[PDB]
């Protein structure tokens, strides 16, 4: 599922900006 | 007429916001007048610290910046910006700044501290919003950009981490760092790699359009628990962001769909927001047929959860972070890039 996929990802934290 | 009493609204709000823009704010408070008690959170420039002010009792969150660093990122007109900006503002939905200093090493500005966590952390926890609970909090970001926008305003760092909800369930936006005043177009690289707009990573020129592409990001967000456009590193969302394609939940309403895809627009000149009738036609959209756009702004509307409030000072709806001392040199630092702060 595309919900799996995300929590499954790097990028499920906190995100700072470029 | 309502649409009358709209544009004399933000006529006057122009009106209050330029005065406070021409003559800022100084020097309003001092290190000594508050103990530090504990992190609330960080970002790329610098860490927010809630403290407790000495005669009052009262505690606010302080952001801290080094001086030194701000200049060795090349982000010193962009902190002018940010102060500049935030101690010109009133609005229900941004944070109050209520003092801002400096010292020989650091910059400080204090906020009105706002406990109810992060948007995102509330987001992550429940998995996502229902329609009803992200129209809410999409309908203040609506309200908030039309008047930022009215100013000559562009805040081009929405995302969940980015607003506070406070202790009526409402939003409060922080972190004004990449908010800039201008009229017509600039071209600075900057925001959040999932939040940026096709023009900002095409190297184009471009408007307040950014803004309400990130709106887009954000609703879908909200109601799919995940972005439109991931991945595991930066270039493979920038590829996805600048494709036109975007996939849908099967669980999101018609008008969801057709708002978002109006959000996320490729092309500037065709998106929502951007084209004749401007925030209206955001506003008249099918999916805020249900909103009360007064009711909202007063604050009238009841919240889909307040959040838990442990006595004053109590930090529980924040994560916890490593703890740093904040070092004060004998030398001023940078003192003729900062003069105005
Ligand atoms: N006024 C505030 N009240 C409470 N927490 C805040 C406030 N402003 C910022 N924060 C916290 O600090 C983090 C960094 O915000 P910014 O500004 O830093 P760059 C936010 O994501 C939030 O966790």
């Amino acid at each position: 599922t595309t919900y799996a996929d995300f929590i499954a990802s790097g990028r499920t934290g906190r995100r700072s900006a470029i | 007429s309502e649409q009358e009493s709209v544009k004399e609204f933000l006529a006057k709000a122009k009106e209050e916001f330029l005065k406070k823009w021409e003559s800022p704010s100084q020097n309003t408070a001092q290190l000594d007048h508050f103990d530090r008690i504990k992190t609330l959170g960080t970002g790329s420039f610098g860490r927010v610290m809630l403290v407790k002010h000495k005669e009052t009792g009262n505690h606010y969150a302080m952001k801290i910046l080094d001086k030194q660093k701000v200049v060795k990122l090349k982000q010193i007109e962009h902190t002018l910006n940010e102060k500049r900006i935030l101690q010109a503002v009133n609005f229900p939905f941004l944070v109050k700044l209520e003092f801002s200093f400096k010292d020989n090493s650091n910059l400080y500005m204090v906020m009105e501290y706002v406990p109810g966590g992060e948007m995102f952390s509330h987001l992550r926890r429940i998995g996502r919003f229902s329609e009803p609970h992200a129209r809410f909090y999409a309908a203040q970001i609506v309200l908030t950009f039309e008047y930022l926008h009215s100013l000559d305003l562009i805040y081009r760092d929405l995302k969940p981490e980015n607003l506070l909800i406070d202790q009526q369930g409402y939003i409060q936006v922080t972190d004004f760092g990449f908010a800039k005043r201008v009229k017509g177009r600039t071209w600075t690289l900057c925001g959040t790699p999932e939040y940026l707009a096709p023009e900002i990573i095409l190297s184009k020129g471009y408007n307040k359009a950014v803004d309400w592409w990130a709106l887009g990001v954000l609703i879908y967000e909200m109601a799919a628990g995940y972005p439109p456009f991931f991945a595991d590193q930066p270039i493979q969302i920038y590829e996805k962001i600048v494709s036109g394609k975007v996939r849908f939940p099967s669980h999101f309403s018609s008008d969801l769909k057709d708002l978002l895809r109006n959000l996320l627009q490729v092309d500037l000149t065709k998106r929502f927001g951007n084209l004749k009738n401007g925030v209206n036609d955001i506003k008249n959209h099918k999916w805020f047929a249900t909103t009360d756009w007064i009711a909202i702004y007063q604050r009238k509307v009841e919240a889909p959860f307040i959040p838990k409030f442990k006595g004053p000072g109590d930090t529980s709806n924040f994560d916890d972070y490593e703890e740093e001392e904040i070092r004060v040199s004998i030398n001023e630092k940078c003192g003729k890039e900062f003069t105005e702060f």
